[PDB]
């Protein structure tokens, strides 16, 4: 259970709190595993399309 | 049930369909004869289910009735909190 | 009640933070907290405060 | 190799709980049935043992 | 989930006793849960002279 | 018990409140009517616990009465010492 909530301290340590861009949840400009451009076959319960 | 009068498959067929124990469906068909098809089945369906919502009545006497089920109103709410009964207990009033 | 506090710090909050804060940059190493970068690096002075 | 370290190594019991859940060869049918008696949002199944 | 979200009316970082850095150290710190122990109480010693 | 004359919440009610394990708050409320609130609560709470205290009456005599549980005078104290009973065993009598 939590060391993939200590993967909930192995995707958000490495960086970073101070400066952020352009109004999409959060930093969104993201990468590839946090921000508003990753919805999906994700077809279980509710949020995402 | 009569009359309309038996499900025989057939294209009839009848919506409910108010059988326990169909040793029908096969048993023999054998097979269906000669109509269209498509529902047919729809009839099957909603009155086989009926078939088993009146096909009840009983097994409720020994239930142990529904719960709350939740937290959530519950038209009081505010003189206690809501939490709902998920049911361990073997429900049989014995 | 400590509820009706709390609400209202979140609601001051929310646009309380137009950037952010100098201090939870612990996170540099030496060198990058080092470089003349660093806005709080001038603000280091005394190891005691 | 890199980057896990103490997020730590390993033993018997929970890759135990890995080598015989996903290799080899033996598989159901009904549960299908049951599984959707399983699927999703919330449901009134949300009531019983 | 930037800044430890603690009321102003509790005390703030730059005044209180415990203040970011071993907070960013006890979620960051990287040993063992012994050591982890006996270092964060050699963090608590004094800078008086 | 009467005449006030039985918890129907609204919001008059009565402090006493001598029933037990009420099947009554849920139970239809269904919900309050148009009247102010507040307390309301604390007179319910205030009475519910004491409808539960006054629920136990009997169970006493099972019970094994009560004892100093820690050690304290005991306005003797001075030919035998004082000590408790960690509350860790059945009291039932039988």
């Amino acid at each position: 259970l939590q060391h993939v909530r200590a993967l909930r301290q192995t995707i958000t340590d490495f960086t970073i709190q101070g400066e952020g861009h352009n109004g999409e949840t959060s930093e969104a400009l993201n990468n590839i595993l946090t921000d508003d451009t990753f919805i999906a076959p994700i077809l279980w319960d509710c949020d995402a399309l | 049930s009569n009359p309309t009068t038996f499900s025989v498959e057939a294209i009839a067929a009848y919506t409910p369909v108010a059988l326990i124990r169909l040793l029908n469906a096969s048993g023999p068909l054998q097979p269906g004869h000669r109509v269209d098809i498509a529902d047919a089945r729809s009839i099957y369906t909603v009155g086989a289910a009926a078939s088993a919502a009146r096909a009840r009545a009983n097994h409720n006497a020994n239930t142990i009735r529904r719960t709350a089920m939740f937290a959530e109103t519950d038209p009081m709410t505010w003189l206690r909190p809501t939490v709902g009964l998920r049911r361990t207990f073997n429900p049989r009033i014995i | 009640t400590l509820d009706v506090q709390m609400g209202r710090f979140m609601e001051t909050w929310a646009d309380m933070m137009p950037h952010h804060p100098h201090w939870v940059n612990e996170h540099l190493t030496i060198l990058q907290f080092i470089a003349p970068s660093n806005p709080r690096l001038r603000f280091e002075l005394n190891p005691a405060f | 190799t890199q980057l896990g370290l103490g997020r730590h190594t390993m033993t018997p019991a929970t890759i135990k709980a890995v080598k015989d859940t996903f290799e080899d060869r033996a598989y159901p049918t009904i549960f299908y049935m049951l599984e959707a008696v399983i699927h999703g949002n919330e449901r009134n199944f949300c009531a019983l043992l | 989930k930037m800044v430890p979200p603690i009321p102003p009316f509790l005390g703030a970082n730059h005044h209180a006793t415990i203040r970011q850095p071993v907070a960013y150290h006890v979620t960051h710190s990287k040993s063992d849960f012994n050591t982890l122990t006996y270092s964060l109480l050699g963090g608590y010693f004094k800078f008086t002279p």
